[PDB]
């Protein structure tokens, strides 16, 4: 029934939630970095009424 | 906007096609043959629509159309170069193109692949536009390969003849010789003026050099068959009839030619590369008209007369008269692909017979073949008329009165009579005299197709000839004043070759007998060439590819120096070391030796 | 990278979890999903690279190797169950486990910033390599060139390890970003003589140089069909890529230093070409001709043009594609009749039309056929070394004349001709088969419609 | 059109000659030009009027990306590689701008030369001029730079050029 | 003999047992889903939206940009009688040569 397709079929999400685990993995790289956030003399400006940061 | 690049376009894209309709039940069905034929019909008509608007005022153009890639500061785009030559072309190779595959659906009717067979005769004639318009040499190097590949594809249709293998392979061999000459070219022009396309190579090579100019005439010697590189012309017979009539004779063989005249500019330029091109066409026009004076194999004849044309037209090329040479090129096309479907309606009538030492009596026999023969044989030596005439005489003309090679000039009038004498051969042995086939007569020339496709290609080599010269703008200075000698040089030569082959043809009715003379043997035997320059240096290469490469160097000295003699010097060593007797006495005086040592050598 | 990276790692508990029926559907499944999320890399910018962290980067010419290794993964899955029907549960996984294994490590390859990391990582990549091939390979031999493998690879990959350290204690650090902005001149004494020779001897074993080759037939003949795939098309790219990433330090001495490999390279291209003609083995006659085009590769990064290494690159991805292909139809042949022997099997081209077309498709890339991305590559290489010298254009020439008679000669020999009468096994071909000659070829031809995917930083 | 630039892009006025026919027969040209007016360019022209108007409807715009200037690897400190680093991509940014440059003066080059046709030779001087100024230039900017170029290597071999300069004219001089 | 050994087992054929095999499995079932699953993903997926997403990538290396940046400066030097290639890539007065 439904259930022995749950026990077969559970791999299936293991590459799918593998991928989204590497995507959060690589946003919290990337937030580390911030370091010359909106600071490079080429794309420095001025931060916009309603922005906190230049990039996240 | 202008018609002409819209026209154009749509003639090689229509062309294209009927490649698509491949993957299709009608491509499944037995209409495709029609189907191509009549999509190559009307690639023809919407093509000689530019002819028609060039012809008045002259008009020519290059398209750019779509940026392929930009390495830095070279840009390569798919472009179009549609001038008077492309223009003059296309018609008459879609013409051809048109007539040929009407005679191959009367005559591979029992060939259970006749529908791959259009489709691969499609593919070489797109190739082949491709090669004409190109406009830079990228493109025109993808046109060049791609006509090679499929005339590789094409000799090779039956492929469980070896025969046919090799073949194959030979004219891919030559081929490539010749593409080592155009990437040498390819390879001077981008170095030396950061350019692929003509308009620029013409602008900054003011004087062209020694080195991109002789890339180029050894890939056009390549591809056209010139002496050296002349054996898989011949030898490309191997495949249908239908194939030998429009792809090697008319269109692909004069590829080359087509090369040296579109860098007529940088040739112009230069002068030892245009005496280069004379001598090498002189040698390629006589050598192969000796040899085809004395073949028996009619495709074999006709071969050789194309090689010989080829000749000529490198000849002119020499003497600096490109336009001459293109004309040429379609009159040529015209009466040389008329003279291979009559030779192909020959050898079907006959049952797969090929040697003119059977036929005979075909004159009453086939009537229709016969008087096409003969209109096409009449053009070919240059009828003071025909569609011949207006370029060969031409061409003569010009070699007499220019500043040339006095061996050159004799070479090409000897020529000139040895074509005369090998037609007049062809006619002789095919259709005059007593029947020598078997007995069963099966000879049948009525069908529709054929008719239709050898009279199309009839009127051409009578009235294309004029038309084409009265149309196109005058190119070339004429040659109006000369002595009248010179002025009948080419028809005297002709009838004398005409009336010496006559005689000589008439003695073989005598009872007499006698063994073949030197001449004879070196003239029959294409000159020795194919037998020394195929078994000694391609026995020499496949010799030393196995005893030297990889027998003496990759399995026994690569071998020995680095992994077999570092592991034979480890075993050894491990022997030494482990081979011992398990002895305290030993080896308690060996540490005694030690602390000895390390006491006094090291302070 | 680590959305790449993450999904292979999870290839992994998937594949151990899987059903004994499902392993090879799900493999195959999630292998293309890796693939086609991989293809986002292509989108490079024409300044710098894509620094993703500190440790992983990627740039043009690390975008087009990753995704040739991703895209290669299924297509060795399905050359794999193909020939590993009556294995066991365990073994299958086993050998899945080695592939996945092999693909996250050329990944972490292509990817990493440090020449240390990098070294790290492109010697690991041995031993899933070696293990695959010593332990299912066919014949007696593969003992032999497991050994033979391994230690031309280690024998010239442990002085590299010396120069890196070497190099590291000098200048302060190898980033690759570092050593590029605070790259000096090197000057002409013994020490830097032997610090070039070091780094260049270890990637030259990998291409393979020739003269250092010998590995490379013996283990290509030898090791399975999925070990023959990524020795061809992945492995060999590895000594490439190592030499376009080391030589920014090695200048102004690579100009001296070049010459013997220079000349090795050119000879033994022609000497390969001529051993391909004259072949009795269709594995071997495919490996000799990855030699011949690895040549080719080295002799434009040597000459070291903004010209050669676009070529390089181009060469090595159409190099990658074409010798797979090859590979594959030569298994599938050889599954025919359990022989290597290329004149023991004729006229399969009556026996088997569509492998026919295969195998000239096959050909005719595997020669230098316009436009194909093969020819791009191997006319920016020529060009570059007709502007480095003009008898350059004469050996390749020469090589061009040769790849198209050993190609044809290969071609005319296994397909056209007379069918061998005794061999009454030759059943018609899998759609699985067909398929995986499909998805070799479609992606070269979509590669010559946009060339600029893979020619490089220097476009 | 207003697609492109005319003052980047040059092209001569169009002096096409009127027609003076001196013979009765009819123009198979004008007749087939007035067919291909009739089936093929009046369909074509409706369906881009269609293909406009839809366009007209979404209107948006895109914008040309700026780069502010920024000190060069002359002005940029030894081993600072912040500094070296916004260099770096500034020239890089140049060297991209520069081939550009070259290719748009090759093209007209090219351009100049087809439409001259058979008098490119003494017509297209001019264009053969710039384009041999400003390939001399670019040649000794980025002539042999490498595969692994730089703005320190650019900027070393504009050092070596300023010194052989200088040589030569205190040689001139002396 | 020297050995025990099994006898070398006959080749097995896929298409005895199923006529219709694709050559993937013994299973018709797994079979049938397995070249199902490598088609549609394979073919379509990766070839197919791989290759419009490829060609439609943003233009991140500037070509478009390159080319109007040039055109722009072209028509600035050529309108002001400037040279179109400068001489110089930096300034010879911030560089400072040894004396
Ligand atoms: C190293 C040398 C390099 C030379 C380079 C230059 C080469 C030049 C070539 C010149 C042309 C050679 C023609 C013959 C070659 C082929 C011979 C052969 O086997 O034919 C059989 C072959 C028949 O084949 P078949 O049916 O199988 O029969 C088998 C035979 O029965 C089998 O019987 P067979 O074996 O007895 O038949 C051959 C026999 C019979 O053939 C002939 O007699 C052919 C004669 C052709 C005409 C020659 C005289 C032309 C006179 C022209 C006069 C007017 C000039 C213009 C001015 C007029 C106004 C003043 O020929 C000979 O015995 C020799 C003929 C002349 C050879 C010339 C080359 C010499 C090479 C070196 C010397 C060798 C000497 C020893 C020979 C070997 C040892 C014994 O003949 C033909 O099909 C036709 C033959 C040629 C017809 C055309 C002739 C005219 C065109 C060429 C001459 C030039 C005319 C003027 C041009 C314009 C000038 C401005
Ligand atoms: C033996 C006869 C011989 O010298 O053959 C050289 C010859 C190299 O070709 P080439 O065109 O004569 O060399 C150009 C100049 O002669 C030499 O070039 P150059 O004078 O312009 O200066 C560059 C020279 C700078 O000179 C040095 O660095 C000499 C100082 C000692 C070098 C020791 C090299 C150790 C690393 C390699 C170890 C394996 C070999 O570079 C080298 O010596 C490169 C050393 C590595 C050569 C190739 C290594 C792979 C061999 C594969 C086949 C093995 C069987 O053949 C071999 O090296 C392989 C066969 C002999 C082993
Ligand atoms: C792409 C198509 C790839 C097809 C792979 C095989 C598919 C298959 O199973 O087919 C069997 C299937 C049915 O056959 P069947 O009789 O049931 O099966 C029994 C045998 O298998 C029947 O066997 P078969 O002998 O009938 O096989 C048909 C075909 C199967 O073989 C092929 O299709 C070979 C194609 C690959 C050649 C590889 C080397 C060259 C690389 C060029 C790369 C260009 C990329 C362009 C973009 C491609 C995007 C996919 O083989 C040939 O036609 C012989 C080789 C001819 C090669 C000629 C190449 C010349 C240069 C062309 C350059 C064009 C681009 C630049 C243009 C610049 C100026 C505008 O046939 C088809 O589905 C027909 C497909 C199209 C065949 C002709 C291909 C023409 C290629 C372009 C020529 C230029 C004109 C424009 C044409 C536009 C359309
Ligand atoms: C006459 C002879 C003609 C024979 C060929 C005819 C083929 C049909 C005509 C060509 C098709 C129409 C043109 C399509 C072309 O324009 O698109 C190409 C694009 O094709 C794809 O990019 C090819 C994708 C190749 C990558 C495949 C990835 C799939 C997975 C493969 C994995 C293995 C890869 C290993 C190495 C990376 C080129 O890019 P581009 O013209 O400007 O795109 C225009 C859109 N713009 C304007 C917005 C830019
Ligand atoms: C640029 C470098 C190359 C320069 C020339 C080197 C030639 C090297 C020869 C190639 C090595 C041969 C390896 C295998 C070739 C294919 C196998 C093979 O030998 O088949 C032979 C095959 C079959 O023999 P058939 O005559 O058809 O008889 C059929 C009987 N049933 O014949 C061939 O293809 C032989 C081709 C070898 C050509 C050798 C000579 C080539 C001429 C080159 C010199 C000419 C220079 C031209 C000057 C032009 C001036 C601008
Ligand atoms: C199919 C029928 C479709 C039915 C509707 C017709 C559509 C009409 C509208 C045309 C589509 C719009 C369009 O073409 O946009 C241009 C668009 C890209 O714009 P670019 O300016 O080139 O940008 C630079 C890319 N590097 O061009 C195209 O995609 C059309 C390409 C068709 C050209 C012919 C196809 C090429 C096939 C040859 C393969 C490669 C050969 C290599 C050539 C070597 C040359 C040295
Ligand atoms: C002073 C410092 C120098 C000291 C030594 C430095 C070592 C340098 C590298 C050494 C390579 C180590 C591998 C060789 C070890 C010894 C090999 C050996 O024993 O040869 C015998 C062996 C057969 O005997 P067995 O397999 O042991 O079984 C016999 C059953 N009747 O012969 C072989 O064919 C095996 C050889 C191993 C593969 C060949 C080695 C690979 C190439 C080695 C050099 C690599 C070149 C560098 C690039
Ligand atoms: C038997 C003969 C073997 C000859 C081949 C060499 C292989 C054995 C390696 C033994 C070392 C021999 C070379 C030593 C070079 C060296 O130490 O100097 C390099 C230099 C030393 O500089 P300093 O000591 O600081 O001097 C300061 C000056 N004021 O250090 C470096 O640059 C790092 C270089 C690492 C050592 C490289 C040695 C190996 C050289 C290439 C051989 C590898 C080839 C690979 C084999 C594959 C084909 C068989
Ligand atoms: C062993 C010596 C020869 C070595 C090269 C050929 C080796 C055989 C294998 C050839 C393989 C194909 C490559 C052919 C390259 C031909 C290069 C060439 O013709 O160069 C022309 C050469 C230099 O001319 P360039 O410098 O441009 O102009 C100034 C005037 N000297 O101008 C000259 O050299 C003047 C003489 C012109 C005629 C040369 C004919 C060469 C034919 C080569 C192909 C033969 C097949």
């Amino acid at each position: 029934n439904v259930l022995q397709i749950v026990r077969d079929h559970w791999v299936h999400i293991l590459v799918p939630v593998g991928f989204v685990f590497g995507c959060y993995l690589d946003r919290r790289s990337d937030e580390k970095l911030t370091a010359f956030r909106n600071k490079s003399l080429l794309f420095k400006r001025e931060l916009r009424p309603n922005e906190e940061v230049t990039w996240k | 906007m202008n018609p002409f690049a819209s026209l154009t376009l749509t003639t090689l894209t229509i062309l294209t096609i009927p490649i698509m309709m491949s993957n299709s039940n009608i491509y499944k069905t037995n209409l495709y043959p029609n189907y191509v034929k009549t999509t190559v019909s009307y690639a023809f008509t919407l093509s000689l629509v530019p002819l028609l608007m060039f012809m008045h005022t002259g008009q020519e153009m290059i398209i750019s159309n779509w940026h392929w890639m930009t390495l830095q500061t070279v840009e390569l785009s798919l472009s179009f170069k549609m001038d008077y030559f492309s223009v003059m072309f296309i018609p008459v190779a879609l013409f051809v193109t048109w007539s040929i595959m009407e005679f191959s659906m009367w005559y591979m009717h029992s060939d259970p692949f006749i529908n791959r067979f259009f489709k691969y005769l499609l593919l070489f004639l797109i190739t082949m536009m491709i090669l004409v318009t190109a406009n830079n040499l990228f493109q025109l190097f993808i046109g060049w390969e791609g006509v090679g590949i499929m005339s590789f594809l094409l000799i090779g249709w039956w492929h469980g003849r070896t025969d046919a293998n090799t073949a194959a392979l030979q004219a891919i061999l030559y081929n490539r010789i010749g593409d080592i000459g155009f990437v040498l070219s390819m390879a001077w022009f981008l170095t030396h003026s950061n350019a692929w396309d003509l308009q620029q190579i013409f602008m900054l090579n003011n004087e062209c050099p020694n080195m991109p100019l002789i890339g180029l005439l050894l890939a056009a010697a390549g591809k056209s068959a010139q002496f050296g590189l002349h054996p898989w012309l011949p030898s490309a017979m191997e495949g249908p009839t239908p194939v030998s009539a429009l792809l090697h004779s008319s269109t692909m063989v004069v590829a080359g030619v087509f090369l040296l005249i579109r860098f007529y500019p940088l040739m112009e330029t230069n002068k030892l590369v245009q005496t280069m091109t004379l001598c090498l066409g002189a040698i390629t026009t006589l050598f192969t008209a000796l040899c085809a004076i004395t073949q028996n194999d009619i495709k074999k004849i006709v071969a050789f007369s194309t090689s010989s044309q080829l000749g000529l037209m490198m000849v002119t090329i020499g003497i600096n008269q490109p336009h001459l040479a293109f004309l040429h090129i379609c009159m040529h096309a015209f009466f040389k692909a008329m003279l291979f479907m009559c030779s192909g309606s020959i050898i079907h009538s006959l049952n797969d017979e090929q040697d003119i030492r059977k036929m005979g009596g075909l004159y009453k026999a086939m009537p229709f073949t016969t008087t096409a023969l003969i209109i096409g044989s009449l053009a070919l030596t240059g009828m003071p008329y025909l569609t011949g005439f207006y370029s060969k005489d031409l061409i003569i003309e010009a070699v007499n009165m220019s500043y040339t090679n006095a061996w050159a000039l004799l070479m090409t009038l000897i020529a000139t009579s040895l074509t005369a004498a090998y037609s007049t051969r062809i006619i002789f042995f095919a259709f005059l005299g007593k029947p020598r086939f078997p007995p069963l007569v099966l000879i049948n020339e009525n069908n529709p197709l054929l008719i239709n496709s050898i009279k199309r290609l009839l009127i051409g080599s009578i009235f294309a000839g004029f038309i084409i010269s009265n149309n196109i703008p005058p190119m070339t200075v004429p040659n109006t004043t000369m002595p009248l000698y010179m002025k009948m040089t080419a028809l005297i030569v002709t009838i004398m070759g005409f009336m010496l082959a006559l005689e000589l043809n008439n003695t073989t009715y005598y009872l007499k007998f006698k063994y073949p003379s030197q001449t004879y043997k070196f003239s029959n035997m294409l000159g020795y060439y194919p037998s020394i320059m195929h078994r000694l240096p391609t026995y020499h290469n496949l010799s030393m590819s196995q005893k030297s490469a990889s027998s003496l160097l990759d399995l026994i000295w690569l071998e020995t120096i680095l992994p077999k003699t570092t592991s034979f010097i480890q075993m050894k060593m491990s022997i030494m070391v482990s081979n011992q007797k398990g002895l305290i006495k030993l080896y308690f005086l060996s540490f005694l030796i030690t602390i000895m040592i390390s006491m006094t050598l090291f302070n | 990278m680590l959305k790449i990276i993450i999904p292979t790692t999870m290839l992994l508990p998937m594949t151990w979890m899987s059903k004994h029926n499902m392993i090879w559907i799900n493999a195959t499944v999630h292998s293309l999903l890796i693939s086609l999320i991989s293809l986002s890399l292509l989108n490079q910018l024409g300044e710098n690279s894509l620094n993703f962290s500190l440790t992983f980067f990627s740039d043009s010419l690390s975008a087009p190797l990753l995704v040739l290794t991703t895209w290669l993964l299924p297509l060795m899955l399905m050359a794999s169950q193909s020939h590993l029907s009556k294995e066991t549960t365990t073994r299958k996984k086993l050998y899945i486990t080695m592939l996945i294994l092999l693909q996250l490590f050329l990944i972490m390859t292509f990817t990493a910033t440090e020449l240390i990391l990098f070294y790290i990582l492109f010697e690991a990549t041995l031993v899933p390599t070696l293990i695959i091939i010593t332990r299912w390979g066919n014949q007696t031999e593969r003992l032999n060139a497991g050994l033979y493998f391994l230690f031309y690879t280690l024998a010239g990959s442990l002085p590299l390890l010396v120069a890196l350290v070497y190099i590291q204690n000098t200048t302060g650090s190898l980033n690759f970003l570092i050593i590029h902005y605070w790259s000096h001149p090197l000057s002409n004494s013994w020490s830097n003589i032997f610090m070039w020779l070091a780094c260049i001897m270890a990637f030259m074993v990998k291409m393979p140089l020739y003269g250092l080759h010998l590995w490379l037939p013996k283990a290509h003949v030898e090791a399975p069909i999925a070990g023959s795939m990524v020795l061809a098309a992945v492995l060999l790219k590895l000594g490439g890529y190592g030499m376009m990433r080391i030589t920014t330090i090695l200048n102004p001495l690579t100009n001296y230093m070049a010459y013997p490999f220079l000349m090795l390279s050119m000879w033994g291209m022609i000497m390969t070409s001529s051993i391909c003609l004259r072949q009795t083995d269709l594995k071997s006659l495919i490996a000799y001709s990855s030699v011949s085009h690895m040549a080719l590769v080295i002799v434009a990064i040597m000459i070291q043009t903004p010209w050669s290494f676009m070529g390089a690159t181009a060469l090595m991805i159409a190099h990658g594609l074409t010798s797979s292909m090859l590979f594959c139809l030569a298994n599938t042949n050889y599954e025919r009749v359990h022989s290597r022997t290329m004149i023991l099997a004729r006229g399969l081209q009556t026996l088997l039309p569509l492998m026919a077309t295969w195998w000239l498709v096959a050909s005719l890339t595997n020669l230098a056929l316009p436009p194909s991305i093969n020819l791009i590559g191997e006319l920016f290489i020529i060009t570059a070394s007709f502007s480095w010298s003009n008898i350059t254009i004469i050996l390749m020439g020469m090589n061009m004349m040769i790849t198209a008679l050993y190609s044809l000669y290969m071609l005319i020999t296994t397909q056209r001709g007379k069918y061998t009468h005794h061999i009454n096994n030759i059943k018609p071909s899998f759609t699985r088969e067909n398929a995986l000659m499909a998805l070799h070829i479609l992606p070269l031809l979509l590669l010559t419609l946009n060339p600029k995917m893979i020619l490089g930083p220097l476009y | 059109p207003d697609s492109w630039d005319k003052d980047v892009y040059p092209e001569p006025p169009r002096r096409t000659p009127a027609p003076a026919p001196q013979t009765s027969l009819p123009n198979p040209v004008t007749y087939l030009t007035k067919i291909f007016d009739l089936l093929v360019d009046r369909p074509v022209t409706l369906a881009r009027e269609f293909i406009e108007q839809q366009h007209a409807k979404n209107r948006y715009y895109y914008y040309h990306r700026e780069f502010r200037r920024v000190p060069d690897i002359t002005e940029c400190e030894e081993k600072d590689i912040l500094c070296m680093f916004e260099a770096e991509m500034q020239w890089r940014r140049d060297y991209k701008v520069d081939q550009e440059i070259v290719n748009i003066i090759q093209e007209r080059l090219k351009a100049c030369q087809q439409r001259e046709g058979e008098s490119y030779r003494q017509n297209c001087a001019k264009e053969l001029e710039q384009f041999t100024q400003v390939s001399k230039a670019f040649q000794d900017r980025y002539s042999d730079l490498g595969a692994h170029y730089s703005a320190r290597k650019c900027l070393a071999k504009q050092k070596q050029r300023m010194l052989a300069e200088r040589k030569a004219a205190k040689e001139a001089a002396a | 003999i020297r050995l025990q050994e099994d006898p070398d087992p006959e080749d097995e054929n896929l298409y005895e047992k199923n006529p219709d095999s694709h050559g993937y499995d013994k299973d018709p079932i797994v079979d049938l889903w397995n070249m199902r699953v490598v088609f549609f993903f394979g073919f379509s997926i990766v070839l197919v939206l791989g290759s419009t997403f490829v060609a439609y990538l943003p233009d991140y290396r500037m070509q478009e940009w390159a080319r109007r940046e040039a055109e722009r400066l072209v028509k600035y030097r050529e309108a002001n009688g400037l040279p179109l290639m400068e001489s110089n890539c930096f300034d010879p007065n911030k560089i400072q040569l040894p004396e």
